[PDB]
RNA sequence: UGUCCUACGCCGGCAGGCGCGGGUAACCCGUUGAACCCCAUUCGUGAUGGGGAUCGGGGAUUGCAAUUAUUCCCCAUGAACGAGGAAUUCCCAGUAAGUGCGGGUCAUAAGCUUGCGUUGAUUAAGUCCCUGCCCUUUGUACACACCGCCCGUCGCU
């Protein structure tokens, strides 16, 4: 029915998102927003925290999609 | 699953008809659904109907507790009339299976849906 | 001929039908 | 089961519409069997056929 | 030209019937007044109900 | 173009075509006055309790409508889905899941009524080679003419994509049976007409002269106003 | 296409206002800096930042005159609409469709009708099943035509 993703991180969520996420094999905003869920946008943003602390390895960039996987 | 439902069902197979009714029925969970009662409706659907149809239908879902005779009125009894309100149309069996006496086929009525295929 | 007939009779016609349709400067 | 032929000849444009057409077709696996066959789509010769009942030859007048 | 398609698509059902009638017979025992002349449509009168159709069946 | 090619209704008829319908508003007001129209297109008497069948029911918003009249209806379907999403959209009346066209299992004398939506139309091709549309027709029909009670009535709605399906249609309801005709609702207009059969269990003689003179080819007086004319009493 | 098309300068947030030039035209608008498209940002399945109808306030412009809103601009309201049971339109390659730009109608519309370019396909190279029209042969089937039934019962003047 109606979804109900978070708008901002729970703790629960936030240490699962950190341990969880960076081993999946493909990391899009689509798909950790389906499977943990949560809105896109900030989906986007955490994807961009976790290529910032140098975690995750970005594979190409575009407006429409935006696409990372696990550094190894 | 509605009384007069399965007490007016017959056998719609090619050789047994027109005779595979009634069905023999049995229940494994029985729910009451709230249904508004016109009086007049359970007065005209009882002349309507076999009585021993209903004693051999309660008797196969274990119930005894029923008026053995029509009863027919101008709708002034109320607990007669509210009883076979609550029997008919308020006792639903949603988990159920039917068995034709006629032919053998098998009918289960799951959820609250009896199957009638070929 | 009968045997021409029932050949003919159980084959199908094919062929003949034509459709108009549709530099170096 | 699952046997694979190749079309030889094609008879012509059958159907209602002209929606079939009626072929002639060989077997790869043994080169000396041969049926008619309806198929839909646009066929040229050369063109190789899966059929999963290679029993029957169709038919239309 | 979408009329007379419409109109003969029509008369053949009509026609369809009318044959159906005799060997239904044998091996056993529509809006024209409706109809506007200035568009295509469904005009209301006041001295009959609204527009319809009756075929009786033999 | 239309849903009867799709092929047999237990295929096109599947959950995605469910959730589909379902979510229709157009579906919702049009099936919602066609069942209206079904309703009163039968001469059932007014503040008179009454047994209805709704075959074809799928979502039961037909049921939906006659258990908003106070009547009560069983509901038989073929497809799954439909009954799926109908028992989930919380109907009143009682459902089966059966095809019509093999024969509807019910005692004679039974229903008052009877009402059809969308569903008499899908009887009239064959969908497999076992099946034989006027066999089944045949049978559907005279399974009508046994389980209802004798002058009782049945409303039957269609969209017959051409006149063959309606000679079919109505020869094998004939020759069950049945007495009735069409109601051919808004005939002449297109998008509100809705075809529902409905049934139920019981001076001259001087111009020939001229013609002939004039077919026998000699000269004729010109035809004017005083051709056949008295010119006086004869005393 | 243009003696209303307009470059440019100044003012106002915008419609708009003022001044000063070119063009009776492959000479000026105009190297017609078009939109879709392309590249980054926000958005996250929500009748929601989708969708804009209908309204409330004010400004500006064309007209003798805008009330029953001519037209435009700004702020506010954010309705139906969740891909349409069912009848049907057009179409075979730079085509359908998406997307903007011109010409005629005009003191002011947009709202028809004509055209133009951009991006660019799916299916098909068949048929006479439905519809149209043209042929040929025929008037043997059906219908017409012919015959037959032509409804029966009692009741009074
Ligand atoms: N042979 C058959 N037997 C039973 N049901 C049939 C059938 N052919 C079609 N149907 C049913 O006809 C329905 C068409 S949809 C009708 C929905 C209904 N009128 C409503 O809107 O409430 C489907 O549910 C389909 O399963």
């Amino acid at each position: 029915d109606k979804l109900n993703n978070l708008v901002l991180f729970d703790k629960a969520t936030y240490d699962k998102l950190c341990k969880e996420v960076p081993n999946y094999k493909l990391i899009t905003p689509a798909v950790v927003s389906e499977r943990l869920k949560i809105r896109g946008s900030l989906a986007r943003a955490a994807l961009q925290e976790l290529l910032s602390k140098g975690l995750i390895k970005l594979v190409s960039k575009h407006r429409a999609q935006v696409i990372y996987t696990r550094n190894t | 699953m509605k009384l007069l439902t399965h007490n007016l069902l017959s056998s719609h197979v090619r050789g047994v008809g027109s005779r595979g009714f009634p069905l023999r029925l049995q229940a494994t969970e029985v729910r009451i659904c709230p249904v508004e009662f016109n009086p007049n409706f359970v007065a005209r659907m009882i002349p309507k109907v076999e009585w021993s149809a209903f004693l051999e239908a309660a008797d196969n879902l274990r119930l005894i507790q029923v008026p053995k005779g029509p009863v027919e009125g101008y709708e002034e009894n109320e607990e007669f009339l509210r009883t076979m309100h609550h029997l008919l149309l308020e006792v639903e069996v949603i988990e159920g299976t039917l068995q034709c006496p006629e032919s053998g086929r098998m009918f289960p009525i799951s959820r609250g849906i009896p199957n009638m295929l070929l | 001929p009968l045997a021409d007939q029932i050949l003919a009779g159980n084959a199908v016609r094919a062929g003949v039908r034509e459709k108009r349709r549709g530099e170096e400067y | 089961p699952i046997k694979l032929a190749r079309v030889t000849k094609v008879l012509g444009r059958t159907g209602s519409q002209g929606q079939c057409t009626q072929v002639r077709v060989e077997f790869m696996d043994d080169t000396s069997r041969s049926i008619i066959r309806n198929v839909k789509g646009p066929v040229r010769e050369g063109d190789v056929l899966t059929l999963l009942e290679s029993e029957r030859e169709a038919r239309r007048l | 030209r979408n009329k007379k398609h419409q109109k003969l698509k029509h008369q053949k059902e009509a026609e369809e019937e009318e044959l159906e009638i005799p060997p239904q017979y044998q091996a056993g025992g529509p809006g024209a007044e409706y109809k506007a002349k200035k568009a295509k449509g469904d005009v209301k009168k006041k001295g009959r109900p609204d527009p319809y159709a009756y075929i009786p069946l033999n | 173009r239309r849903p009867e090619h799709g092929g047999p209704p237990e295929l096109f008829y599947d959950e995605t075509e469910a959730r589909k319908y379902v979510r229709n508003s157009r579906m919702i007001d049009i099936q919602t006055r066609m069942a209206g129209r079904a309703l009163e297109l039968l001469y059932l008497p007014e503040n008179k309790p009454c047994y209805l069948l709704d075959i074809g029911c799928g979502t039961g918003l037909s049921g939906s409508y006659l258990s908003d009249e106070g009547h009560y209806w069983v509901g038989l379907d073929i497809s799954p889905a439909m009954l799926d999403e109908a028992v989930d959209r919380e109907i009143e009346g009682d459902l089966l899941l059966g095809d019509m066209g093999q024969g509807i299992p019910f005692k004679p004398g039974t229903f008052d009524g009877c009402i059809s939506i969308s569903a008499v139309q899908w009887l009239c091709n064959a969908n497999k080679k076992s099946e034989n549309p006027a066999k089944r027709l045949y049978c559907f029909f005279a399974s009508l003419f046994s389980v209802l009670v004798r002058g009782s009535r049945a409303v039957l709605q269609l969209y017959p994509e051409n006149s063959e399906q309606l000679e079919l249609i109505t020869t094998q309801a004939t020759k069950a049976g049945f007495s009735g005709g069409m109601v051919v609702d808004y005939p002449n207009s297109a998008k509100a007409k809705k075809f529902y059969l409905c049934l139920f269990s019981g001076r001259a003689w001087v111009l020939e002269k001229k013609e002939r003179h004039r077919r026998q080819g000699r000269e004729v007086r010109p035809d004017t106003q005083y051709t056949g004319r008295k010119r006086k009493p004869r005393f």
